RNA sequence: AAGCUCGUAUCAGUUUUAUGAGGUAAAGCGAAUGAUUAGAGGUUCCGGGGUCGAAAUGACCUUGACCUAUUCUCAAACUUUAAAUAUGUAAGAAGUCCUUGUUACUUAAUUGAACGUGGACAUUUGAAUGAAGAGCUUUUAGUGGGCCAUUUUUGGUAAGC
RNA sequence: GAGAACAGAAAUCUCCAGUAGAACAAAAGGGUAAAAGCCCCCUUGAUUUUGAUUUUCAGUGUGAAUACAAACCAUGAAAGU
RNA sequence: GGUUGCGGCCAUAUCUACCAGAAAGCACCGUUUCCCGUCCGAUCAACUGUAGUUAAGCUGGUAAGAGCCUGACCGAGUAGUGUAGUGGGUGACCAUACGCGAAACUCAGGUGCUGCAAUCU
């Protein structure tokens, strides 16, 4: 049965990984702000590598999460550059999915040579009604099986609206 | 100019060391590679 | 250079196993404990025969190894290299210390070798064959008797092969639907556990 | 669920359950220790807790003491009773708590004899005050703030049921800075603002902008306000005079209860399944093997 | 070098009791200790403050003081050829009422009863305690139970 | 050694009863941790090999890992369980119960806490056994290399070590 | 474990599992999960007066510790600490 | 009896998979002016109880389920152990006398009990 259970996008989280901090990192942040309008959250390098030219806590990469209708614009604005075809992977058996794109300009977004070109990691989180039951504080609990988001339930749902194609195998 | 925002890492590890999953030995040899 | 076997004969000290407070110990001299046809199916070798230790004593690795070799080599070239399954029921977990050549001052040892603490009535060598073969097994243990300190006597197992069940109780379990082969051993039908995949396995049951 | 995520026999065996009320996420026991524990040299003197619980749109205010057999309710006031004193709308709001906190304050103070003495603040200009000790008299009845799991956020409405209980005659220790109107960048309070929240001056002044700006919403939420013909500027009066009516008659009417004990039970057991017998389970097994044999 | 620190050797003594770790159930803090109560002393490793010394584990005593978190207990510790009085400050996590006295009081109350109950009946009491008394004479019946004769068993191997 | 205060009295290298502590012995390893033999059954877009190959997130053999049910064997510095011997306290007049005083502590509170006035309850004063006794004080000698036996047990091949 | 441009065995992002298999300066062992771990906010009780107490013990000292008393403070809505 | 708030012990309550759940109550759920908190009104906060839903949470039931609990002359008076002998054995060791007495195994039973308050066909 499916009265209340339909599906909804919990959040989209854009991501920019970059091999340093300094200018190149901030520009990529500027990218994600005006792309979300939200002011975004950087991350720190969890350890040192040096084959990547990074040290621990070096502010390696920025991201931002987006919820609501303003995501479904940026999702579909992205699903455009991928030409409405994803893969049979890209879909986590938990039910989410994500995809990358080089060249952030490829969706809206004019050039500005004082910014440059960056790629993104678009990842989309799919949950249902009753998704606070594992989120809230009091009586914290766990979504019953029949209600959990799966890959099957997500793919078919990506197949129908957006019309797009899942491909591969 | 704005206040930067940084993520909070719940992991309790102080040691600047790579995890065990990071090792030279996994490393599939003849991985796809570009050419041309 | 190997201290004569009389110095470590008796269990005179609490077990001194290789450990992180140890670490320094040499390899054991016996290494392989399973010989003959070890893949044999439980039904192939009904007859079991034991070498039992009648003393509470210590058996050195090098002594296990040399009664392994003895009992196997004879049993193989007499009844043939697959005639039997010879499994050594004892493992040398005890490190033996020696005081090298100070005075008696600061005399704590350094690991000299390994051995296995053995009980009265403890089985040492267990062998399975066809009952046809008994006298070859027996003698083959009997000839490993000589390589060990103490009184050890050979015994004819009331049981089926290496199993925990006596011979009649094995048929009744095997000739009803209760027994199912595993590689060298078997698994058994239990009256407890989920009835779903209880019937998945042992489908041969459930008829009567 | 997932075959490779698996609780081994060991896992179950060596798992240590948290308590019960911990598994149900209901009780923070480390807060329950520090509340419930009495100074050992006060012996059997009970510590009394002010229990402010928020459901979805009912407010639960309880004064409770603790016993190794079970906790014990001295007095109990809910927002669902507030219709008696003239509030049928917004029973989940800051003003409905203040109201349910003044109802609990004067309901216990009543059957406790601290009734005539210690009337608390009957004025309500929304100033900061704790009910003082009367010279040469009993001391103000003490009860303490059990937040539950509620987050401490300046303005939150757990402190409403506080300020309704502290202006209502009880001695409940508190500071000022969890109250609406608390100034963040200087230590100060504006009573004016806090006063407003007591009678609903944010909810009216929301109704005020929603008649002349968006009435669509104003027609969806705020429906009963039109259905009852109660517009904005009148909210403060509804609560102002409910305060009066409360101090008047705190005495707690229970409901007329309409189908006794035996009845409610006889109907509830029709829907509640009764387990089984081993011989029957035994017959299920002998039956399933019969079926699943072939 | 040899070692004795305050908690030495206490590894398994202060250990937390399998599947019973974690914070302490509230009935502990609920119980009320009046001066003169008989307490058992058992440490609780989770509570490091107000902790008895390893000697006093297992010990039983009486409470001379009652402060905020803690009952002061006196124990008679033997040292040399005498006993000295020793005074311990323990948090009630580490203490429990002793049920040694339980039967006593119950017998006290029981004794006063049997006294006024027999005395208001014309006495004949005998309320002291007796050790187990040798069995009385008894008949035993062979009806339906004839003696089943038994023999020691012959040696068997079965290994 | 000197005594001293006493004398049905308190008293015990003992038992019974009631109630507490302990983690050794043993036991356990298809319970955790650590070791350890052997098979069997799974899983790789993915450790490495081969064959088919333009290749594949290709198919198939193959060897290693993991996984799942199993199997032989272990621990002073492992463990769920857990002895025996030893171990703490209790078995009353300094006791039990009624009544209701004192305060600067404490309670919302003449509430409670601690010590109390007054009143009631008797003998078989509260299990066994033993007791000539019990409690108390001063002062001072020698000594402050020990050794042996059964059992427990450390080093050591051992030793009349 | 399953997932996402460059991105590989390891970079950053998301979910699901997760009794603690981590972390708490250091040795080991205790102890700990809405915490004792991780992040942030405020602070200076790491203060003042002098007793009692436990360990070692001669029941001296010293070190270390425990519970109070009297002050003056920190923090928190508060119980508290 | 059902439910909710606060609970006592803290698995007979946990775990895995299904299915059933009236009434109320919980729950999900609706909004963003206000206090308040976030990269993100997801969580946290505030308003509405309206617009919608028993889908989940929650309650219960099923199961030769996992685990946990209990019981037994089930194993076993076994292992271990206190006491004794000018007992046996070269010895390792082991019988006996007087007492104490496990663990694993196996069988059978069980699957939270209940306090204070307010509720509810
Ligand atoms: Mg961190
Ligand atoms: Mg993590
Ligand atoms: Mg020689
Ligand atoms: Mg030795
Ligand atoms: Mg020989
Ligand atoms: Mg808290
Ligand atoms: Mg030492
Ligand atoms: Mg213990
Ligand atoms: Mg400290
Ligand atoms: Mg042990
Ligand atoms: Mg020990
Ligand atoms: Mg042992
Ligand atoms: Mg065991
Ligand atoms: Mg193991
Ligand atoms: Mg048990
Ligand atoms: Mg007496
Ligand atoms: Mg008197
Ligand atoms: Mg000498
Ligand atoms: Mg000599
Ligand atoms: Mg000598
Ligand atoms: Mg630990
Ligand atoms: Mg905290
Ligand atoms: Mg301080
Ligand atoms: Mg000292
Ligand atoms: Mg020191
Ligand atoms: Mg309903
Ligand atoms: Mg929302
Ligand atoms: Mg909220
Ligand atoms: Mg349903
Ligand atoms: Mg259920
Ligand atoms: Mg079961
Ligand atoms: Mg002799
Ligand atoms: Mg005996
Ligand atoms: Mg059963
Ligand atoms: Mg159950």
């Amino acid at each position: 049965q499916n009265p209340m259970r339909d599906l909804k996008i919990e959040k989209l989280v854009l991501n920019i990984s970059v091999g340093e901090s300094g200018d190149r990192l901030t520009r990529a942040s500027k990218v994600l702000e005006q792309l979300s309008g939200q002011t975004p959250v950087q991350s720190k390098a969890r350890y040192t590598v040096r084959t990547f030219g990074i040290r621990r806590n070096e502010k390696i990469a920025v991201h931002v999460t987006v919820r609501g209708p303003k995501a479904e614009e940026i999702l579909e604005r992205g699903l455009k550059v991928k030409e409405y075809q994803l893969r049979d992977r890209n879909f986590s058996a938990t039910g989410n999915f994500g995809f990358g794109i080089d060249e952030h300009i490829d969706l809206g977004i004019k050039y500005d040579p004082s910014i440059g070109i960056f790629g993104m990691d678009f990842y989309v989180v799919m949950n249902r009604p009753g998704a606070r039951v594992t989120r809230r504080k009091r009586c914290k609990g766990t979504v019953g099986n029949s209600h959990k988001t799966t890959k099957e339930d997500t793919v078919s749902w990506f197949k129908q609206k957006y019309d797009a194609d899942v491909l591969d195998k | 100019p704005p206040k930067e925002i940084v993520k909070s890492n719940t992991s309790s590890k102080k040691a600047d060391v790579p995890p065990p999953s990071a090792d030279p030995s996994k490393a599939r040899k003849n991985r796809p590679r570009p050419s041309g | 250079a190997r201290r004569p076997a009389r110095c470590y004969r008796y269990q005179k000290n609490k077990p001194y196993p290789k450990s992180r407070y140890n670490r320094a110990v040499p390899d054991s001299k016996i290494r392989i404990y399973d010989l003959g046809k070890k893949k044999a199916t439980v039904d192939e070798f009904p007859l079991c025969v034991h070498l039992v230790s009648n003393e509470l004593e210590q058996l050195s690795s090098e002594a296990l190894e040399a009664a392994r070799i003895c009992a196997n080599k004879y049993m193989t070239t007499v009844s043939g290299r697959d005639a039997f399954h010879l499994r050594v029921r004892v493992h040398p977990f005890h490190v033996l210390r020696i005081n090298k050549m100070q005075g008696m001052r600061g005399a704590w040892g350094k690991p000299h070798g390994l051995a296995a603490r053995v009980d009265i009535g403890q089985i040492i060598f267990s062998v399975r064959t066809k009952d046809s073969n008994k006298d070859v097994v027996v003698e083959g243990l009997r000839r490993a008797r000589y390589k060990f300190p103490g009184q050890q006597k050979i015994i004819l197992s009331k049981k089926w092969g290496f199993t925990n069940l006596d011979r009649p109780e094995y048929l009744k379990k095997r000739e009803a639907g209760e027994v199912k082969d595993d590689g060298a051993f078997v698994k058994f039908l239990s009256k407890k556990g989920s009835l779903e995949n209880n019937i998945r396995e042992f489908p041969e049951y459930f008829a009567a | 669920a997932f075959q490779k995520d698996a609780k081994s026999s060991a896992y179950s065996s060596r798992f240590q359950t948290p308590f019960r009320r911990r598994r149900e996420g209901k009780t923070d026991y480390y807060q329950r220790k520090r509340l419930v524990t009495q100074h050992k040299a006060k012996y059997n003197t009970p510590k009394y807790r002010l229990v402010v619980r928020f459901t979805n749109k009912d407010i639960i205010c309880q004064i409770i003491s603790s016993t190794i057999t079970g906790d014990v309710v001295l007095a109990a006031a809910y927002s669902h009773e507030l219709p008696r004193y003239g509030i049928t709308h917004g029973l989940t709001n800051w003003a409905a708590a203040y109201a349910t906190g003044l109802l609990i304050a004067r309901r216990t103070l009543q059957k406790l004899g601290l009734d005539e003495t210690y009337k608390g603040v009957e004025e309500v200009e929304g100033e900061y005050e704790l009910t003082e000790a009367v010279e040469d008299g009993p001391r103000p009845f003490k009860v303490f703030l059990d937040i539950g799991l509620q987050r401490t956020t300046t303005g939150a409405r757990v402190f409403g049921a506080l300020k309704g209980a502290s202006d209502g005659g009880l001695y409940v220790p508190h500071s000022e800075n969890r109250f609406p109107g608390w100034d963040f960048e200087t230590e100060e309070i504006d009573p004016e603002l806090l006063r407003s929240y007591i009678f609903g001056g944010h909810v009216s002044q929301y109704m005020e902008e929603l008649a002349d700006d968006d009435e669509e919403r104003f027609s969806e939420l705020f429906k009963g306000y039109l259905a009852d013909d109660i517009d904005a500027d009148s909210l403060e009066d509804i609560y102002t005079s409910a305060h009066e009516a409360i101090r008047a008659d705190p005495a707690f009417k229970p409901t007329e209860k309409k189908f006794t004990k035996e009845q409610y039970a006889a109907e509830s057991k029709k829907y509640r399944q009764t387990k089984l017998s081993k011989e029957e389970r035994a017959a299920r097994v002998a039956a399933k093997i019969a079926a699943l044999a072939g | 070098g040899k070692s004795h620190g305050y908690r030495s050797r206490t590894r398994y003594m202060f250990q937390r009791d399998f599947r019973k770790h974690g914070a302490v159930h509230l009935s502990t803090y609920l119980k009320v200790y009046k001066v003169g109560d008989i307490v058992d002393i058992k440490a609780n490793g989770s509570i490091q403050k107000g902790m008895p010394h390893k000697f006093y584990q297992g010990k039983t005593g009486v409470v001379y003081n009652v402060t905020k978190s803690s009952v002061g207990v006196i124990i008679n510790k033997m040292v040399g050829n005498r006993y000295l009085e020793k005074r311990l400050n323990l948090r009630v996590e580490h203490i429990k009422h002793s049920k040694c006295r339980q039967e006593f009081l119950e017998r006290v109350k029981a004794n006063a009863a049997k006294r006024a109950e027999a005395k208001a009946q014309g006495v004949a009491v005998q309320l002291k305690r007796q050790p187990a008394q040798p069995r009385e004479s008894r008949i035993v019946s062979t009806e339906g139970n004839v003696p089943q004769t038994l023999a020691p068993v012959p040696y068997e191997t079965f290994i």
